[PDB]
RNA sequence: GAGGUAAAAUUC
RNA sequence: AGGUGAAAUUCUUGGAUUUAUUGAAGACUAACUACUGCGAAAGCAUUUGCCAAGGACGUUUUCAUUAAUCAAGAACGAAAGUUAGGGGAUCGAAGAUGAUCAGAUACCGUCGUAGUCUUAACCAUAAACUAUGCCGACUAGGGAUCGGGUGGUGUUUUUUUAAUGACCCACUCGGCACCUUACGAGAAAUCAAAGUCUUUGGGUUCUGGGGGGAGUAUGGUCGCAAGGCUGAAACUUAAAGGAAUU
């Protein structure tokens, strides 16, 4: 269900002697026995977590934290990072660079590992059967395959009916509208196909 | 025919060296193809020159010269009155006219 | 409205597409150090004394 | 005419030439 | 002896599939079972695990890597970047 | 005894701005443009529109107090063409004899490293 | 309709003492009253001045020094050093035809927190009883005269503050020191300290500022 | 050593 | 306010245009830039580092002719264009509008995709021109310049005289070239080469045989496509074309 491999990065109990194996995300470059620092004072290397904090602005960074302490919520998937593109000495703030292009600006103690997710280049092959598209996707869940709603009855879907196939209203629903009309295009701001650029965030 | 020797340059053996814009219709010719003129000239004028002695608070004052080199392309040099179409043998003279 | 005369001290020849405005270096009365080129329009001798509208109009070529 | 557009007419005279060719075989 | 033309290791799938759709899964099939060098052992000994996964047969080095091939043109910016910046910190 | 300020006399093509700021550049006082003073929309470039905006601004110095200018003469500049217009010569000239003190003439062209490719296409602008 | 001229209230200008004749000028400020105050909105305004007016010599009227607004006493604020720039027309001056323009630059800090990157042009000379006319650089020269230059200029900043670096930018005690090692090279001419300016300052130090006015 | 400048105008 | 020969479209107390403080984004490398350099060509102008390559010069070093030119074939090959990602600030084939005009699908004005940028592949044509194959020898004077080297009763920098570097003079190779000439060559324009050619043989590769129809048809081959290479006939005409003078 992931397209990035994991890893079995083991640690021990400062407070107990044990054994506590943890699970991390596998980025581009790890191998099996690399020592794997993790702190603040740890230096700056392929496959170490730092925090935000003591990292320079142009880090490629991965698994970085929202808020200090979910152990890991942005930028996992496989072959994905982020960039600080800045600094704040006050308020410890640190301004980054999310994957779709949102600069947002989050903590500087939250943590994140060094360079990209181990995994890049996965959509960039056909896959081509429905057999490829069957044992893909009966991993994750079941929302395969995808019926077209126009080809269904008027209770299935809010397209559908007619003697032709065509969806009949607008494609855009409102963000307003209640459950059973959010279908299609949910409040786009804009429609067709991309014949402009990226000139916002 | 070949009327000229390098026929519409300084090029002598290079292929290719730089394409610049003319400052007059915004033609793209290439560097040593565009004529040249260091239209170097004063900051103001020679009648600006007595009213603003008198408007000093300086004792003594350099007048500044506004240098900038600009180019021409070889249609927007002609109608513009800078080069002319000279005789046969006088195209040979290189030197600059006094 | 006020007047300022000028004196014809040079004449520089006739300018334009017809032919009928000279440039005239004046020199003003009330100043004996100042001058300043104008465009007339009638026949101007050196020494004759011209009323001007503008004082300070400097003039350029006609085409 | 000019020897460009000569050509140019000459070129779109095959891409409609050939199209008709390949829709009889 | 060279039998197949052009399509190499695209033609088992047959006449289907498109022509510029196997083309781009040849690309990504050459270099996914492409026998690659150990930056361990030295030994070109590298066979591909699962997605992600290049263990070595000799000496049992297992390497995370990219889905297709082990260093991709991406993690190629990031070494060199960490090479930079490692030298501006130590001098 | 003199208090100073700087004109910055923009002089473009169908355009002459004159607004004197103070020396921090924040504050800006009497804004008098070419186009105020002519009704014709041809004239805008012109030296006698210049003269009549150059005097105008100098006449509300005169109100606030600021005697003397450092004025600054401007073309568009960038990937145009560089050149100040014919009412840059009449702004230096009428508000220098209106009453003003005119220090350090300078000039403050934008002229870079050229990039950004000049408006007019390749084969040029033609009439 | 109001005039907005009565709601304005002057504020001189008052300069650092690494030079004499401190008056520079006034500005216009809105009164202090509620809603964004005059305090406030005099955090950062520089000053594009040449200082052939705070010398009084004019061999020195080709240098203009930036000054940022940092702090308001008593109807009267404060400033400090924020930049030095050239004029548009002695560069233009300065590059001439036929011969070689050599231009360098160095990112260096001083020894306070002042991140701040100099410029530095220097030309050809042409020598005398010289028949050929444009004296060119043998274009490896001029990556030794740049190694020569960028160890000079990271000598006198990361060895002295900003203001035993702004007290000496005046004397062109910089511009001497860079013909007294090149001239063993090749003969230069127009040596200059083109541009500076400062990229961070570290903090808010009261006492560096208030001791260079007092 | 600097010194003005673009309307339209097709055929026998 | 934008704009043009003159205009209108457009933007404007929603306070535009302008002014200052910054910040982000890509692109490009002005002035210096030169009858100047390098590369087989296309081409190549910010700094420094790394990685290799090359010419010229110097040489009382080596191998011993190992060479010269080139069907088939291979590498590289501006721009535009194609496929798949990233970028997408300007300019901007299509297209929409504003004028001009008898008409204006245009020139001009404004806005704006594809494209311009880059990675990974393709395509491989240009007025890809110096419209001038390459190798070798000989024939004529002159002033410059680039790169290397050798001589000076040299100049300057100098700490104590130096040594270098820069510069000057003289000479010699390898350059990009230029000027004056015609013994020579050409139909002439012109040319140190297009010269040493009826007093027509240094080695060698390619192409052309009146103008059209044809760089078309068909066949083969290459390419994802647009296309590239190879390439006629029927028929028709007596002129087409070059240089120069009035
Ligand atoms: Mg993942
Ligand atoms: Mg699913
Ligand atoms: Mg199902
Ligand atoms: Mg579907
Ligand atoms: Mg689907
Ligand atoms: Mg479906
Ligand atoms: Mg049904
Ligand atoms: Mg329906
Ligand atoms: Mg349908
Ligand atoms: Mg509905
Ligand atoms: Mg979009
Ligand atoms: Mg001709
Ligand atoms: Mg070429
Ligand atoms: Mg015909
Ligand atoms: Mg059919
Ligand atoms: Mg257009
Ligand atoms: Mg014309
Ligand atoms: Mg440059
Ligand atoms: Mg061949
Ligand atoms: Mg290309
Ligand atoms: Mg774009
Ligand atoms: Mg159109
Ligand atoms: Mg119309
Ligand atoms: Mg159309
Ligand atoms: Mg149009
Ligand atoms: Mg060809
Ligand atoms: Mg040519
Ligand atoms: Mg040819
Ligand atoms: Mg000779
Ligand atoms: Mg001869
Ligand atoms: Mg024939
Ligand atoms: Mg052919
Ligand atoms: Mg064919
Ligand atoms: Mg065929
Ligand atoms: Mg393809
Ligand atoms: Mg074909
Ligand atoms: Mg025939
Ligand atoms: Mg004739
Ligand atoms: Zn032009
Ligand atoms: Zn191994």
């Amino acid at each position: 269900g992931r397209g990035a491999p994991l890893a079995k990065v083991v640690f021990r109990d400062p407070y107990k002697y044990r054994l506590r194996e943890e699970i991390f995300i596998a980025n581009e470059g790890v191998h099996t026995g690399q020592f794997i620092y993790a702190g603040k004072k740890a230096s700056l290397n392929v496959g170490n977590v730092l925090p935000l904090g003591s990292v320079p602005e142009g880090t490629i960074v991965s698994n970085v934290e929202e808020k200090p302490g979910d152990r890991g919520a942005l930028a996992r998937a496989s072959g994905n990072y982020v960039i600080i593109i800045g600094h704040n000495p006050d308020e410890n703030k640190t301004r980054v660079r999310l994957p779709s292009g949102a600069k947002k600006v989050i903590s500087s103690d939250a943590r994140g590992v060094i360079g990209v997710i181990a995994g890049g280049g996965r959509v960039d092959k056909p896959l081509l059967k429905a057999g490829r598209a069957f044992h893909k996707y009966r991993l994750k869940r079941n929302s395969w395959p995808k019926t077209r709603g126009v080809a269904m009855n008027p209770v299935d879907h809010p397209h559908g009916g007619g003697n032709h196939q065509h969806i009949g209203k607008a494609s855009t629903i409102s963000r307003g509208a209640v459950s059973g009309q959010k279908a299609g295009l949910i409040a786009a701001r804009r429609t067709g196909l991309l014949r402009g650029s990226q000139k916002t965030q | 025919p070949k009327k000229r020797a390098s026929n519409g340059r300084n090029k002598k053996g290079r292929g290719h060296v730089k394409p610049v814009r003319c400052v007059n219709c915004s033609k793209s010719i290439p560097k040593d193809k565009a004529i040249k003129r260091m239209a170097i000239r004063n900051i103001v004028e020679a009648a600006a020159v007595r009213d603003l002695s008198e408007a000093s608070v300086y004792p003594e004052y350099a007048l500044p010269k506004t240098y900038n080199k600009l180019h021409y392309c070889v249609s927007c040099a002609i109608h513009a009155r800078i080069v002319r179409v000279r005789s046969r043998e006088d195209r040979k003279n290189r030197a600059p006219p006094q | 409205t006020p007047v300022t005369l000028a004196k014809v001290i040079k004449v520089l020849g006739r300018t334009g597409s017809r032919g009928g405005v000279t440039q005239v270096r004046v020199e003003f009365l009330e100043d004996t150090s100042r001058t300043i080129v104008r465009n007339v329009k009638g026949p101007v001798r050196e020494n004759d004394i011209l009323v001007l509208m503008e004082s300070e109009r400097e003039a350029r070529r006609l085409r | 005419m000019r020897a460009k557009w000569r050509k140019k007419r000459t070129r779109r005279l095959k891409r409609k030439r050939r199209k008709v060719r390949a829709r009889s075989k | 002896a060279k039998r197949t033309k052009k399509v190499g290791i695209t033609g088992k799938y047959g006449v289907r599939y498109g022509s510029s759709l196997r083309r781009q899964v040849k690309k990504l099939e050459i270099q996914q079972h492409a026998r690659y060098d150990c930056s361990f052992c030295g030994k070109k000994t590298v066979k591909r695990g699962a997605a992600g996964i290049w263990t070595c047969s000799c000496c049992k080095k297992t390497v995370a890597g990219g889905a297709y091939t082990v260093s991709t043109a991406a993690a190629a910016t990031v070494r060199s970047t960490i090479r930079r910046l490692r030298e501006m910190v130590e001098a | 005894s003199q208090v100073f300020g700087v004109a910055r006399i923009y002089a473009s093509f169908n355009d002459t701005f004159v607004h004197v700021t103070d020396l921090s550049g924040k504050e800006t006082i009497a804004r008098v443009t070419g186009g105020m003073k002519v009704k014709a929309d041809r004239d805008e470039s012109s030296p006698y529109a210049a003269m009549l905006a150059a005097q105008d601004v100098a006449a509300k110095c005169k109100e606030v107090g600021i005697t003397a200018v450092h004025v600054k003469i401007r073309a568009t500049g960038g990937t145009r063409t560089k050149t100040p217009g014919p009412g840059g010569q009449a702004a230096l000239r009428a508000l220098a004899r209106s009453g003003l003190r005119i220090g350090r003439i300078e000039d403050v062209t934008p002229v870079p490293s050229d990039s950004t490719r000049k408006k007019g296409g390749r084969r040029g602008r033609r009439l | 309709v109001v005039d907005p001229f009565t709601r304005k209230e002057w504020f001189d200008i008052k300069a650092p003492s690494t030079f004499e004749n401190r008056n520079v000028g006034k500005t216009l400020v809105n009164k202090s009253t509620g809603l964004k105050s005059a305090s406030d909105a005099l955090k950062g305004r520089v000053v594009e001045v040449c200082l052939a007016d705070l010398q009084g010599s004019e061999d020195h009227s080709f240098r203009k020094i930036k000054l940022r607004v940092d702090e308001v006493q008593g109807k009267n604020l404060l400033t400090n050093f924020h930049g030095m720039d050239f004029t548009t027309d002695k560069l233009r001056s300065m590059v001439r035809k036929w011969q070689t323009l050599i231009e360098a630059n160095v990112t260096v800090k001083t020894s306070d927190d002042y991140v701040l990157r100099i410029f530095a042009i220097a030309f050809t000379r042409k020598q005398a009883n010289q028949v050929k006319r444009h004296s060119y650089a043998q274009s490896s020269h001029i990556r030794a005269i740049r190694k020569v230059i960028s160890e000079i200029l990271t000598k006198e900043v990361q060895g002295s503050t900003l203001a035993q670096l702004t007290s000496k930018l005046i004397p062109e005690v910089i511009n001497k020191e860079i013909e007294n090692a090149t001239k063993d090279i090749f003969p230069l001419q127009n040596i200059h300290v083109r541009k500076v300016k400062l990229l961070k300052q570290p903090k808010f130090d009261v006492g560096a500022l208030m001791a260079l006015h007092g």
